[PDB]
């Protein structure tokens, strides 16, 4: 089943070579854009004060 | 011969996707991301030291409340945790002992165990007796189990080491669907947040993007030299980021279908365990063979903190839905939270 | 009356060995505890043991001080009546502490090299507490008796704190001392040597003769043997028979040399508090590793 | 899951008698267990309380140094023995099981009762109404008060709620002032605040007649509230 | 304890049960021998079970003692991914057929079944999980060797290969090439059996072995090494 074997690979890559694919500029903008604008949401980040943790001890 | 001209058209095919993925390439994230103020230094405490397994630990997830969590070890014991009193809420005795896997229901309701043994076992926590039962046993893998990732409470994932996933009806415990394509072992798995799509790292320095709906691969991402053994998916759904063993994490992009950013350094050449997000996306948490955990600013590769307080392996890490702490555990037995 | 004449040694010399003993014991029994409590956590049937046996000689190394102070300044005692007696009190009960610790985790080893799957219960955590207690009981039981007849007084215009072998009552010290020693020394002494003796036989016949680990461990076991022997044989031995010629009569310096001998030898106890540490930590796999991994954990 | 209860009968003033609980379809073993009584025509009174393990015993004030309570966890079993009976002590007891975790619903099962009849501070919690006539397909509120707040530190406010049908054990419907018991038609709802709550039913049905009480779980005693009965 | 209310106190008291059950299991578990049960294709890992996918696990008792034996047949996955998985078994058990050193594999062209093994005992040998762990190396299929000794010599096994064509000198010849390859032998050394066919020595050198191993590491839990 050789033939038959290396043959879905090349389906597979038809497949996956038609998709619509965005410059990375516009990527990496929308991905800053994210990180951006959730930036006080994130304790992690931005620690929060020691009386609104729940693992303040 | 007919296999020489399918080798030619698959070698065209792939020259004609690198093309392609080449030609959409106009700037680079660090190059983009060039002017926006350094994290600065992120400095965490161990706040607690949840203690009782007694062997190496080997999977854990956080419960979605944020409160309850869950952690696995070789013992044979899954213990359930509440975090912020540090108390023993169940303790549960496994049947095989070769355990690498947990999972946790969105619900609350069930607990998800796999290993060695090629059977993902299911746990009823809410039942009219005060016990905790094994509600199902779901087998048909043929190699060790590595991954779970709940779905529903009737919907269960599963990545096994027979380069093969599978989608399961909890109800009637049969494979619903069967994604293949992989050409090694499968040791990742993440969902995307909507839970329409995820995504799969396996052994041969590949990932793929699978659709769970059509049972289908989409997309293929390479870059790494070796084996990959986390992924995580960007809190928006349209990114991902892979962790190997060449020391050497990697944050690939959906739309734009290629690698965007690399996080590495010179002195770091163990492997990587473990890769989690904080909640806004902008550090990159990974847990290494050192002992111990890099926090990584996810848009400009530097090293932002270290965080050292475990006496071997660190294999399995997890942050909270709310982001309020970060949860560690390592091979010595014991979990640590920090915040 | 033969007026005693070994002043200028005991000033001189027994308060510069005390000091450096205790400086260079202390820090290092704070550190063996704090290692043993931090760095490993879960403990198992010798760890107990080892703390146990670092807490007493802490508590001994304590109580050097004041000694050192009341042999340097002259021969008065200014802490008080009651200290006097406290003090020669905490000396032998902490002493004597160490020599049953050491027959007990003698015993431990011999019951888990020469059984070793034949005897389950000693692994168990619980059999090392109450082997603890007993040890406890055991010492205080013996030297609570020192405490009631320890002499402090004004002898010509002094105020001297004199020890065990020469207070006032001697025929009743004579028995004590005679008493404890052979239930206390001598005893302990055939233990470890029976222990000792047939572990190192047992380590010679076997599968395996030539090892990384079975000649390492039977070279420790000598080492361990010669300093049990050597630090406390002789304290004893001088003790019996200093009190025993205090009763006869003897030439005033016969009796000096005796008390020379005596003076000397009792430095030779911590000489043993230094080679306990030395030779049961130190040596050890397990607390280096625990050492090097707060170094390791610091550096990162 | 069951509990039943044997023992009872007639006793005379000044003897002994012995209550046993036998529980049949649970893990009898990881549940702490509770004797409650009630009085022939009044509200029900807790009595005794033995954790699990057998750990922790409590008593009530009343009933003190002449009650004793007795686990048998190989045999499932719950014993009361009881002596020096006074008169007051004709009453019905109730066997109560209570699991203790985070989330857990304590007080869900009661089981039957046996009667015993003898021949011849505290928080309190307030039922102002006693007595409400309603009628099917409309909405009804009963209210219940209590001296002291029952609002810990941590959040948790632990207030009870249970049904008693006319001649049926008490059955638990609302749990912490704002949690549904398993089973429980979800149009019962209850709320209120750190000293004054409610309970809500939505839509009346002539299933709901009977007797609702309220109850603490702040302070050990364990204070019951009088009845609010509901008639057609 | 004094700022805890009435239903936060059982559940620390149902913790500490569930610890002190814990610690109970966890004291049970610490005295179980583990064997890890090792070999190729077809040596004698089944006939070895007669003494009494994914893992198989055996259980039985000696004298006293509660011995797990842990067979890994039918994992055909990727080998270094699970092998740490075992980093702490008491003992490794390599099993290697005697009756091998002529014999091809599915693969034809120039195999030889005792190579094979020998690559299998190198690369489990010098694994860095296993720089510590005892390894019981039994010769199985010893009467068929003898029959193949005398026909035909020990002539394709070993090119370089010079001595007398008997029992004796070729087993130890094979039996010194098997204890090569263990560059540990400071720290380390091998069991070498030659399996009897009575069905009782087998199982008393296992226990010896196992008496050592424990004596071993019991050298080391009490500062005596
Ligand atoms: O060594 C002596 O002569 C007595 C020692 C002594 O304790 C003293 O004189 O106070
Ligand atoms: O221990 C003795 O017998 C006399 C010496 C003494 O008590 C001491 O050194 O403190």
């Amino acid at each position: 089943a050789s033939i038959a074997q290396a043959r879905k690979l090349v389906e597979q890559l038809k497949m996956e070579a038609n998709i619509d694919r965005i410059k990375v500029s516009k990527a990496a903008a929308d991905l800053m854009a994210y990180c951006e604008a959730h930036a006080k949401e994130d304790p992690l980040l931005t620690p929060v004060p020691a009386s609104e943790n729940p693992f303040r001890e | 011969s007919e296999l020489d001209q399918l080798r030619q058209e698959a070698e065209q095919l792939k020259n004609q996707i690198r093309d392609a993925r080449k030609a959409c390439a106009d700037a680079t994230l660090s190059q983009i991301t060039n002017n926006i103020d350094p994290v600065g230094r992120i400095q965490m405490r161990t706040r607690r030291t949840l203690r009782g397994h007694l062997a190496k630990i080997y999977a854990m997830h956080w419960g979605t409340d944020s409160r309850l969590l869950v952690s696995a070890s070789q013992d044979g014991k899954l213990i359930i945790w509440d975090s912020y009193t540090t108390n023993k809420v169940h303790a549960i005795p496994l049947r095989s002992s070769w355990v690498m896997t947990c999972a946790y229901a969105p619900s609350g309701n069930y607990v998800a165990c796999g290993g060695l043994d090629n059977i993902c076992s299911i746990y009823n926590l809410k039942t009219r007796e005060g016990n905790v039962r094994v509600s199902r046993e779901l087998a048909g893998h043929t190699g060790y189990l590595s991954c779970c990732r709940f779905l529903d409470d009737n919907q269960i994932v599963t990545s096994s080491g027979d380069t093969t996933c599978a989608l399961w009806d909890i109800e009637t415990g049969q494979q619903t669907t069967t994604f293949t394509g992989h050409t090694g072992d499968v040791m990742s798995l993440s969902l995307a947040p909507d839970t329409r799509l995820f995504v799969s790292g396996a052994c041969d320095a590949s990932a793929k993007l699978w659709d769970v709906r059509e049972g289908m691969c989409r997309q293929t991402f390479t870059g790494h030299e070796s084996d990959i053994n986390a992924i995580c998916f960007f809190p928006n759904g349209n990114a991902f980021a892979t962790g190997s063993d060449d020391a050497t994490c990697r944050l690939f992009d959906l739309r734009a279908d290629q690698e965007l950013m690399t996080y590495s350094h010179d002195n770091i050449i163990c492997g990587i365990t473990s890769v989690s997000f904080s909640k806004s996306g902008r550090l990159l948490l990974a847990g290494y063979d050192d002992f111990n955990c890099n926090v990584w600013d996810a848009l400009k590769a530097d090293r932002a903190g270290v965080l050292a307080g475990h006496d071997n392996r660190v294999s399995c890490l997890g942050v909270t839905d709310d982001g309020m702490a970060v949860a560690t555990g390592s091979w010595d037995s014991f979990l640590k939270i920090w915040n | 009356n033969c007026t005693d004449e070994n002043i200028p040694l005991k000033m001189h010399y027994l308060p510069v060995i005390y000091g450096i003993i205790f400086l260079v014991g202390f820090p290092g029994n704070a550190v063996v505890i704090s290692t043993y409590i931090f760095k490993m956590r879960p403990w198992k049937s010798s760890t107990i043991i080892m703390l146990n046996l670092a807490c007493t000689d802490l508590l001994y190394l304590t109580s050097l001080p004041f000694l050192i102070h009341y042999y340097a300044s002259g021969e008065n005692w200014i802490f008080g009546d009651f200290m006097c007696k406290f003090i020669r009190f905490s000396f032998h009960f902490n002493l004597y502490s160490s020599i049953l610790f050491l027959t007990c985790f003698s015993i431990f080893r011999y019951c888990v090299i020469i059984h070793p799957m034949s005897c389950f219960s000693i692994h168990k955590t619980r059999c090392a507490v109450v082997a603890c207690a007993v040890v406890w009981i055991i010492s205080l039981v013996a030297v609570i008796p020192m405490t009631f007849l320890i002499t402090s007084t004004n002898r010509t215009n002094r105020s001297a704190c004199l020890d065990l072998t020469s207070s006032d009552e001697l025929n009743t010290i004579k028995w004590y001392n005679l008493i404890l020693t052979a239930t206390t020394f001598c005893l302990p002494l055939v233990i470890v040597t029976l222990c000792y003796t047939t572990i190192i036989h047992t380590l010679t016949h076997g599968l395996q003769t030539d090892s990384c680990l079975k000649q390492k461990a039977r070279r420790l076991t000598i080492l361990l043997l010669l300093a049990f022997y050597v630090c406390f044989l002789p304290f004893h031995i001088l003790r019996v028979i200093r009190i025993e010629s205090r009763l006869l009569s003897i030439s005033c310096s016969i009796e000096n040399q005796i008390h020379e001998a005596y003076i000397v030898s009792r430095p030779l106890a911590a000489l043993n508090t230094f080679g306990n540490l030395l030779l049961y930590v130190v040596v050890s796999d397990n607390f280096q590793q625990a050492v090097c991994s707060t170094v390791r954990c610091k550096v990162s | 899951v069951q509990l039943v209860e044997s023992g009872g009968g007639l006793v005379q003033p000044g003897g002994s008698r012995k209550l046993s609980c036998s529980a049949s379809g649970f893990a009898f073993s990881s549940f702490g267990m509770h004797w409650v009584r009630q009085a022939p025509e009044k509200g029900l009174e807790w009595v005794a309380y033995i954790s699990s393990g057998s750990g922790t015993i409590y008593y009530a004030d009343t009933v003190k140094g002449r009650f004793t309570i007795s686990r048998d966890d190989p045999k499932n079993t719950l014993f009361l023995q009881m002596t020096s009976l006074r008169s007051e002590d004709t009453a019905m007891y109730y066997c109560v099981r209570s699991i203790y975790y985070y989330g857990s619903s304590p007080f869900d099962f009661w089981g039957q009762g046996t009667t015993l009849t003898v021949s011849s501070s505290d928080i309190v919690m307030t039922q102002a109404t006693s007595s409400v006539p309603v009628t099917p397909g409309e909405s009804v509120s009963i209210s219940c008060r209590s001296s002291k707040s029952l609002l810990h530190s941590n959040g948790n406010t632990y207030l009870y709620w249970f049904l008693q049908r006319p001649g049926q054990s008490p059955q638990l419907l609302i749990y912490r002032m704002s949690n549904l018991a398993s089973g429980v038609p979800d149009r019962f709802s209850g709320s209120g605040s750190g000293t004054a709550f409610t309970l809500t039913i939505s839509r009346l049905e002539a299933e709901d007649v009977g007797v609702y009480y309220c109850m603490q779980h702040l302070e050990y005693p364990l204070t019951f509230g009088a009845g609010t009965k509901l008639e057609l | 304890g004094c700022t805890l209310s009435a239903e936060d106190k059982a559940a620390v008291e149902r913790s500490k049960m569930i610890d002190r059950n814990l610690r109970e299991d966890g004291e049970k578990a610490a005295r179980e021998v583990k064997l890890l049960l090792l070999g190729a294709g077809e040596s004698g890992k089944s006939t070895i079970v007669k003494q009494m996918t994914g893992i198989v696990e055996t259980h039985f008792t000696f004298k006293d003692l509660h011995f797990k034996m842990f067979d890994v047949g039918a994992q055909r996955s990727e080998r270094k991914k699970w092998i740490h998985c075992f980093e702490g078994v008491t003992a490794i058990i390599f099993c290697v057929a005697l009756s091998d050193y002529d014999l091809v594999l599915a693969e034809d062209e120039e195999m030889n079944r005792m190579h094979e093994s020998m690559k299998l005992f190198d690369s489990i040998c010098n694994n860095k999980w296993f720089t510590d762990t005892s390894i019981i190396l039994f010769l199985n299929k010893k009467d068929l060797f003898e029959e193949k000794i005398k026909k035909s010599p020990l002539t394709i096994c070993y090119p370089e290969y010079a001595g007398s064509n008997t029992y004796e000198e070729a087993a130890a010849y094979i039996q010194c090439q098997f204890e090569d390859l263990n560059k540990r032998k400071d720290t380390k050394e091998i069991y070498t059996h030659f399996t009897c066919s009575t069905d009782t020595e087998n199982i008393r050198f296992v226990f010896a072995a196992v008496k050592d191993t424990i004596l071993q590491l019991n050298l080391k839990e009490y500062n005596l090494v």
